[PDB]
RNA sequence: GAGAAGGAGCCUGAGAAACGGCUACUACAUCCAAGGAAGGGCAGGCGCGCAAAUUACCCAAUCCCGACACGGGGAGGUAGUGACAAUAAAUACUGAUACAGGGCUCUUUCGGGUCUUGUAAUUGGAAUGAGUACAAUUUAAAUCCCUUAACGAGGAACAAUUGGAGGGCAAGUCUGGUGCCAGCAGCCGCGGUAAUUCCAGCUCCAAUAGCGUAUAUU
């Protein structure tokens, strides 16, 4: 996208928690909003119990998608200034 | 290139080193040489260039007793290879000479301090062997099989 | 240090076991180690070593024989010294060149040959077959400095 | 334990005899300076509070240490030619 | 001319080089071992210390940043007891002089 | 080219939640929270602080402090006691946490514990932390050694690249004036309180 | 405050006195036709170690430079300046080698007494009374007539008389004190006067190679005479 | 009478997978990968392995199949 | 090369039109008892509310200035931080016994190939640096280094990671459909936390003191 490689967000209102299997996809959606322009676009979170940890209107940090709803393109990695990867091996604990 | 991978692979087993870093590494100093190879045989034969310059490095070899002193020519200087490099790497020289039982052993020796070329005591397995010093190894006088103490083992088996 | 009894030093650059060494009143050494056929003067208290190799260069020739091992050592000035190698080699050397300065062959001879008697156990003794003699060389070199 | 005093200068407008000064101990451990300055006191006929050493570093491998032994014809030679933290160091 | 002075040093000039001992030139436990022209450095920097017998301080920042910096823009690599040059112009040096 | 690349990474992370701010146009004395485990003299900071602000020694200072440092803004300096209610309590209010740490006898399990509870509730806008009583160790190497560790830990779970400064004896029963002199520098360059929703929501 | 690589190279310095090297204080000699008194004493002739030690042994008056006790460190000395220490007893002179390099004799009183020293300038002063420059700038009040520009002076430096005079001639032996060929000795063969400035002299070695150098370097040392005996 | 912090929270793992003695030395396992690789072709092809016993020859110890060739055909 | 808030004038000295001073004008701006009075530098931290290199020490050496051997020196050098790179290299070595009988490999696969391998077995050996460290040394004083006495490895420890592929499951949960299927996956099950000791620490692969991912791209 843009200009830069991350971009920064919020993130709006979470679709799909009443998504009903456990890992789909239409789970794993969510819906930031693109800052340096106000956009809304639709990230991904690498698993459902960390899901659990973005949480609405918490700073959100998006990147690329590298690789059952065919190209979304988004998936984030820091979460309110710590990694995402970070809280779901446990490392860190979120800061609000 | 699963080629590179067997091949590296049977570089370390062959010789036990540690890592592929360390392979690489003199994999390394062997493109170096072979590049001066190559360079002194670009320049045609009985240049002067050639005559003094490929002497001297045929010397080097030689006095590192890698290439042999048999075979002392820029054709056999490209005919080198890892596998000679790293038999006049040091480690391999205590397996080769005796003293440790396997090429881990001998690492770990190493590590501990045991041997010595010439005075000093060497820890680093890396370190590279000359032709005129390489029967000059063996054990420190402080290492319990070159005697010295007995060592914490046999101190504690005593107490 | 026999002053103290005491270890000092040691000196280290003999790929064979050294077999002779030579003093004189100052802080050097000579040391010969055969194989190599190799002379070493020791510079002691800076620790350095000068190396030199022989490389042994109506009779049969067969006979002659090169420089084998290296036996015996004489220290004689503070410059000159001398080698003798067990195929009967004879050598005058400077420190001041790589070169021995000079060298004589056969310095005892040649060994007697086996008798025919002693070397088959045939009825018929032939000189046909014989080995060549063996030159016999040095055991022992003295000099006075 | 065993002591070489190369390359001694007499300074005699310094006053002062200057040896390159190596000390040997095989086996044992450091020095103590001090322990130096008395036994060097005997080693060339003087007394300790006119002699000072400094250097005094022991080579790689133990034993063997390189120092700087300074005798001055008076310990009041020393006073007035002497530096302030070798003196100090001396313990004046 | 190094090259040169290297042949003319062993090869014709019938007069032995003094080699020192093995286990001497033996820097940091094994992490290195000292070529000549830097062995003789090191023999020109005890020859100094003991001229005036004074103590020095080992190599400060500058210095070290500037050798250090001379290495990593030089042509030269010290393999193992050896010191190994590029072929660039020194070899073109030997060149001219034999053209000479 | 590479430049643009890197500038709007800038702006990048120049962009943050859009929070409002409501601080009034003479702002209340933010608050620095002093917490430490028992033992450590909470006390003592306290005391050589407010000399360095007041010149006023306090022999047995309590209570919050309330002290002027620049023409804009001031501050009220307040420990902890030893307990984790009123660790809780200084935990929700602060804005700027200056957290002690003892250096030979490694982490306190109270200052793990309040460092997760600020954590929780909500990351303030500013933490530092003190490394002290540092005179209790023999061993160079030691001590050097064990600032590079408790820097790193204390980095990890703080953020990367945080502020822990040394305290390294105490002089007069009081502190070494100029580390505590630059500490005061460091502090008192100040900047606004982070939008924690809470603090802009209610009155307290 | 100059640094170490700025000393001029006639006077030597290793690479381990520090990067800065003392500047000479003001007087006869001139700045880049100095070398400091404790260049000489520690840094040539290392009898001293430090700053501090080279001060306090000048401080007592133990050196005279020329007969006379100097005690600031940084005095001019030179060229052929004698200097007696006589704890040692010993006393030197200062000259140039074939390199060019300063160079120093070890002498006795014997020949240390006197000077060979060259005249810059004659003039008649206050009271019209002839008085005599040399190269050391000292001036002699009532001169040999004789002594005109480029010859030199044996003085008593006890008295400081006039003790000889070796005549400026295209047949003496003669010394190089400046230029590119500075510091090489060989004899006067021939002289250019390039009247309108700067005029030159042809002089030859001992072992035939002659080279043009100006008689504002030049210096005579003797016809043979070898007034200053030169190390062999 | 204080309270210590452990070798947890001092090593922040956690929820790590948990690993082996021959994956933490990656100097040990490129040897038992070596080893079991050259036992691994201890499988295929055929390798010397000294002289014949030294008490002597005790016939080919594991059978002959007569009917298998095992020749390159050129 | 030009300047020491801005123009103008003056003052010492060997050397200044010092920017050292005085005077006026201008312009700020300090204390005040209201009558007065002195004065104008760099360095640092922020510069969004979110961030990353000492506020170290000495003139010990070299050098410089003075009534002057001593005094002072913003040169100089000493020390601290470091995955930005780069360098060397630990996190183990080795038997003996017992026991099990497959282990593995593949063009061509309801088919072939080759022979000692494994075991979470029981035990024996040595080896020790990292840490700890008496000192001595070093040094302006310290530190580092060199030495160096003494402690100092049995796994559950003196605890190596990051990355990907894949296998096995419930009295558990959910989405389909012409019964048993099939999927999604599943930390959740009945109980139970001082309870449970289980894939008992599963297998593969790569790089391992490091390594990923996005973006630009060559």
């Amino acid at each position: 996208f843009g200009g830069s490689s991350h971009a920064k967000g919020i993130v709006l209102e979470k679709v799909g928690v009443e998504a009903k299997q456990p890992n789909s996809a239409i789970r794993k959606c969510v819906r930031v909003q693109l800052i340096k322009n106000g956009k809304k676009v639709t990230a991904f979170v690498p698993n459902d119990g960390c899901l659990n940890f973005v949480d609405e209107n918490d700073e959100v940090l998006l990147a690329g998608f590298g690789r059952d709803i065919p190209g979304v393109r988004f998936k984030v990695v820091k979460v309110s200034g710590v990694g995402l990867l970070a809280l779901w091996k446990e490392k860190k604990e979120k800061p609000r | 290139e699963a080629a590179r991978l067997d091949s590296e692979l049977k570089l370390v087993g062959e010789y036990g080193l540690r890592n592929k870093r360390e392979v690489w590494r003199v994999l390394l100093t062997l493109s170096k040489i072979r590049r001066a190879a190559r360079i002194l045989l670009t320049l045609d034969e009985k240049d002067p260039k050639r005559l003094f310059e490929g002497n001297a490095l045929i010397r080097r070899l030689v006095r590192i007793g890698v290439l042999d002193e048999s075979r002392m020519k820029l054709d056999y200087v490209l005919a080198l290879k890892a596998e000679d490099f790293l038999e006049r790497r040091l480690q391999t020289l205590v397996y080769k000479l005796g003293l440790a039982k396997s090429i881990h052993h001998a690492r770990v020796l190493i590590r501990q301090r045991h041997i010595r070329v010439g005075k000093q005591i060497v820890n680093v397995p890396s370190f590279m062997v000359r032709l005129d010093s390489q029967k000059h190894i063996d054990f420190a006088l402080t290492s319990p099989f070159g005697g010295g103490r007995p060592g914490r083992v046999r101190r504690k088996k005593a107490k | 240090s026999l002053d103290e009894l005491a270890y000092v030093e040691t000196l280290f650059g003999h790929q064979d076991e050294i077999l002779d060494i030579d003093a004189l009143g100052q802080e050097r050494c000579v040391s010969v180690g055969a194989r190599d056929r190799t002379a070493r003067y020791w510079k002691v208290p800076e620790e350095s070593q000068l190396v030199f190799r022989g490389g042994g260069e109506g009779m049969d020739p067969a006979s002659a024989a090169h420089e084998g091992s290296m036996d015996r050592v004489a220290m004689i000035d503070d410059d000159m010294f001398v080698t003798g190698s067990d195929n009967g080699d004879l050598a005058l050397w400077s420190i001041q060149r790589k070169k021995p300065l000079h060298v004589i062959a056969r310095a005892h001879g040649l060994e007697p040959p086996i008798k025919l008697e002693d070397y088959s156990a045939d009825e018929i003794p032939d000189p046909s077959i014989i080995p060549a003699p063996q030159p016999r060389g040095i055991t022992a070199l003295r000099t006075l400095p | 334990v065993t002591l070489r005093t190369r390359k001694f200068i007499r300074n005699p407008l310094l006053s002062r005899k200057q040896m390159v000064v190596d000390i040997l101990h095989p086996g044992r451990p450091n020095i103590s300076k001090d322990e130096l300055r008395e036994k060097l006191a005997t080693m060339y006929k003087a007394q300790k509070d006119q002699v000072s050493v400094f250097g005094l570093r022991t080579q790689y491998g133990g034993g063997k240490t390189t120092g700087f032994a300074l005798i001055y014809d008076s310990p009041e030679a020393l006073k007035k030619f002497e530096p302030r933290y070798r003196l100090v160091r001396a313990g004046l | 001319s190094a090259t040169l002075d290297e042949f003319i040093a062993d090869e014709v000039s019938t007069a032995p080089i003094a080699e020192p001992s093995i286990g001497t030139n033996i820097v940091k436990r094994g992490r290195g071992l000292k070529t000549a022209a830097e062995r003789r450095m090191e023999e020109e920097r005890r020859e100094y210390e003991e001229t005036n017998f004074v103590r020095l301080p080992k190599e400060s920042k500058k210095e070290r940043a500037k050798r250090a910096r001379m290495e990593g823009r030089s042509g030269r690599m010290n393999f193992g007891g050896e010191e190994f040059r590029e072929l660039g112009e020194g070899a073109e040096r030997i060149s001219r002089l034999t053209k000479a | 080219a590479r430049q643009a690349a890197r500038s709007h990474d800038i702006k990048e992370k120049r962009l943050h939640v859009p929070l409002v701010d409501r601080l009034p146009d003479e702002p209340p004395p933010r608050l620095v929270v002093i917490v430490g485990p028992p033992g450590v003299g909470k006390t003592t900071l306290l005391k050589s602080l407010v000399r360095r602000y007041t010149k006023e020694t306090m022999s047995d200072p309590v209570g919050p402090i309330t002290v002027v440092t620049s023409k804009k803004q001031r501050l009220t300096f307040i420990e902890c006691p030893n307990e984790l209610e009123a660790m809780i309590d200084m935990a929700k209010v602060a804005d700027i946490v200056l957290l002690m740490i003892d250096g030979n006898y490694g982490f306190e399990m109270e200052t793990m514990e309040f460092l997760n509870i600020l954590a929780n509730t909500g990351m303030p806008g500013n933490v530092f932390g003190i490394l002290t009583h540092l005179d209790l160790f023999k061993k160079p190497s030691a001590l050097k050694d064990a600032k590079k560790r408790l820097k790193h830990r204390l980095w990890t779970e703080l953020y990367q690249g945080a502020h822990l400064f040394y305290l390294s004896g105490v002089l007069n029963g009081r502190y070494p004036d100029r580390e505590i002199h630059n500490l005061s520098r460091f502090l008192s360059v100040m900047k606004n309180p982070r939008p924690l929703v809470w603090r802009n929501t209610h009155p307290y | 405050h100059q640094k170490r690589l700025s000393a001029p190279s006639h006077w030597l310095l290793d690479k381990l006195s520090g990067a800065y090297a003392p500047r000479p204080s003001t007087g006869p000699h001139k700045l880049r036709d100095c070398m400091p008194l404790i260049v000489f004493v520690r840094n040539r002739l290392k009898y001293a170690l430090n700053y501090r030690e080279t001060k306090a042994i000048m401080m007592q008056r133990l050196v005279k430079v020329d007969g006379k006790v100097r005690t600031d460190i940084t005095y001019p000395a030179g060229f052929m300046d004698v200097i007696t220490i006589e704890k040692t007893g010993e006393n030197f002179r200062l000259i140039y080698d074939t390199k060019g390099r300063f160079t120093v004799h070890r002498i006795t009183d014997e020949e240390a007494k006197y000077k060979l020293g060259k005249v810059k300038r004659v003039q008649l002063g206050r009271g019209g009374v002839p008085f005599l420059v040399t190269h050391d700038a000292r001036t002699i009040r009532y001169p040999d007539p004789l002594i005109k520009v480029n010859d030199t002076v044996k003085i008593d430096l006890e008295t400081g008389k006039i003790t000889d005079f070796i005549k400026f001639d295209t047949g003496a032996l003669a010394m190089i004190t400046g230029g590119r060929n500075m510091g090489r000795v060989g004899v006067i063969t021939h002289r250019e006067r390039h009247d309108g400035g700067f005029g030159i002299v042809h002089l030859k070695d001992a072992l035939d190679n002659t080279f043009a150098t100006r008689e504002s370097n030049v210096f005579v040392i003797g016809s043979e005479k070898p007034w200053i005996s030169l190390p062999k | 009478g204080k309270r210590q912090i452990t070798w947890q929270i001092q090593k922040n793992k956690g929820l790590t997978p948990n690993r082996k003695k021959e994956q933490r030395n990656p100097r040990v396992k490129k040897r038992k990968k070596y080893e079991e690789k050259q036992k691994k072709l201890r499988s295929v092809k055929a390798v010397y392995k000294g002289g014949e016993g030294p008490g002597g020859y005790q016939g080919e110890l594991s059978g002959i199949k007569t009917n298998l060739v095992k020749s390159v055909k050129l």
